[PDB]
């Protein structure tokens, strides 16, 4: 029954509202959302990016999502959030080990989650390869966040990553 | 190390230098060059520029209408299909010991147009008098602007290189006169062309105009019912290209007799068997017209063969061949990020909104591509 620290764009209200939505989802009322509980959502199972989000949200990497991580996780999409914050999030979709770079095999696997059988593995591998070659400005063979943004800044997809709370 | 499909070849991050591309006499190192390119390697931009320009200065010195001796292997559309181009030289023979004539259309539609051009110009420089290149309809700014070539150039190299290519194209000859029997051209005939001298008289050094003889040579097709036409009418307007004409069996026959030629060899029209031989001339008993087409399984969907013509010992033999596997590219050379990202944005947004509402065939393919045969606006 101690108080809870977090960093986010929300005020007491939006946080209180989010808390009701959190309680509703916590079935076992354990205080931290499991993947099983997430996937209980009908719309959600039709979605290849879900566990990425969950894995990104799960800051502590324990496999669930406590309320702090829940809030900070959403806060990313707040209308008050800026361009970089949203882009940084996107980056982390591809950066599976969270080491801060997007590796080759990583970029492959993540894409594979999204295209599935609409591509032969060799084809996917190739565009995956050439992408890096053309974006790896530093020659390391993976992708920094700086280099990532170099490709996509002009796309303003970040403007599409907004939710009303 | 992290890589998933390690079987698959990783492309040279190296860019070939002047010393790796030209030997001490200035001759290109094609074996080195062919290999790099097949591994999807790039050159230094300056080396690329050198090749395009050294080739262009040769072309600039050639006549509008080349005079070409047999034996010769003659070829149709290429359309960026570099990996088939490789197979082609295998089938038609080594440029080292074979005389070649290409009827244009080297770029567009294929995602390896710049490689074809590079390799081709390289070979021209090496074999200035035994390898010959002509102009297709795609060798111009208008179409490359409209299709992928301009784009291909920027991604892989620069626009500065695309421009160098545009200038090199203006130098491309328009027609060949083969063994004093065949007029060879990309498209076909023109109402404004009666004799061969008529061809010699043109200024080819420019972007092809929207009207007139230089346009017609690059753009003309024969009638759909060629040889069996209901009228003895020569030219009618090409309602399929949007410009230029359809020419009729009489038209070709009049021109052939008037100029004492045996036939006309052309590309410009996709063919399932990689070639098409048209109605025999009544006089010569030899097909008045031949279409040749050298892009097998064109656009990856026609599943057509390609062919080349090998003229030798008085025999016109058609060698056919099938497609060869090649690297995948996302359309308009997109990278995986630009392609996938908006899908991501949608998909996570989709997710969060959801979470927050917890509380309240040849002929087939031929038909689908008619707008793309036609002229860009
Ligand atoms: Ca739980
Ligand atoms: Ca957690
Ligand atoms: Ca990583
Ligand atoms: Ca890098
Ligand atoms: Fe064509
Ligand atoms: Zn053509």
């Amino acid at each position: 029954s101690y108080p809870l620290e977090m960093c986010s764009h929300f005020d007491a209200d939006e946080i209180k509202r989010l808390g009701k939505r959190f309680k509703k989802l916590d079935l076992d009322n354990s205080g931290s959302l499991s993947v099983e509980e997430f996937m209980s959502l009908p719309e959600l199972q039709q979605n290849p990016l879900v566990q990425r989000v969950i894995d990104i949200f799960d800051t502590d990497g324990n496999g669930e999502v406590d309320f702090k991580e829940f809030i900070e996780g959403v806060s990313q999409f707040s209308v008050k959030g800026d361009k970089e914050q949203k882009l940084r999030f996107a980056f982390r979709i591809y950066d599976m080990d969270k080491d801060g770079y997007i590796s080759n095999g990583e970029l492959f696997q993540v894409l594979k989650m999204m295209v599935g059988n609409n591509l032969k593995d060799t084809q996917l591998q190739q565009i995956v390869d050439k992408t890096i070659i053309n974006a790896d400005k530093d020659g390391d063979g993976r992708i920094s966040f700086e280099e990532f943004c170099a490709v996509v800044g002009g796309l303003d997809i970040h403007k599409k990553m907004v939710v009303d709370v | 190390t992290d890589r998933v499909v390690k079987a698959v070849p990783f492309p040279p991050s190296h860019r070939l230098t002047a010393k790796e591309v030209f030997d001490n006499d200035g001759k290109p190192r094609v074996d080195i060059l062919k290999a790099h390119l097949m591994k999807e390697g790039r050159l230094e931009e300056s080396v690329a520029l050198r090749i395009i320009t050294e080739g262009a200065s040769i072309l600039r010195q050639e006549k509008n209408l080349l005079d070409i001796d047999a034996p010769v292997t003659v070829c149709g559309d290429i359309h960026g299909q570099f990996f088939d181009l490789m197979k082609l030289f295998e089938v038609g023979g080594s440029p080292a010991n074979t005389r070649y004539l290409f009827l244009g259309d080297y770029v567009d539609r294929g995602y390896f147009s710049i490689e074809c051009v590079l390799y081709l110009w390289a070979l021209k420089i090496l074999y200035p008098k035994t390898l010959f290149l002509l102009r297709g309809n795609h060798e111009c700014r208008h179409l490359t602007e409209y299709f992928t070539f301009k784009q291909e150039c920027k991604i892989k190299y620069s626009e500065r290189v695309y421009d160098a290519c545009m200038d090199a194209f203006d130098c491309l000859p328009l027609a060949a006169l083969m063994n004093q029997q065949f007029l060879c051209v990309h498209g076909g005939l023109s109402p404004e062309i009666n004799t061969l001298d008529d061809i010699r008289k043109l200024d080819r050094f420019k972007e092809p105009p929207a009207y007139g003889p230089m346009c017609d040579i690059l753009w003309s097709d024969p009638l759909e019912d060629f040889g069996n036409e209901k009228t003895q009418e020569h030219f009618t307007h090409n309602t399929v290209r949007g410009c230029s004409y359809f020419y009729s069996y009489p038209a070709v026959c009049d021109f052939l007799q008037h100029n004492n030629l045996l036939s006309i060899l052309r590309a410009h029209e996709a063919q399932d068997a990689g070639y098409r031989m048209y109605r025999k001339s009544q006089t010569t008993g030899f097909p008045s017209l031949i279409t040749i087409f050298s892009a097998p399984n064109y656009l990856d969907v026609y599943n057509n063969k390609a062919a080349v013509l090998k003229y030798e010992n008085n025999v016109m033999n058609i060698r056919q061949f099938n497609c060869s596997p090649h690297p995948y590219w996302l359309p308009n050379f997109m990278d995986v990020f630009t392609w996938s990202l908006p899908f991501v944005g949608e998909k996570v947004t989709e997710m969060l909104v959801n979470v927050l509402n917890i509380c309240s065939s040849f002929e087939e393919a031929k038909g689908l591509d008619r707008i793309n045969e036609r002229m860009p606006p």
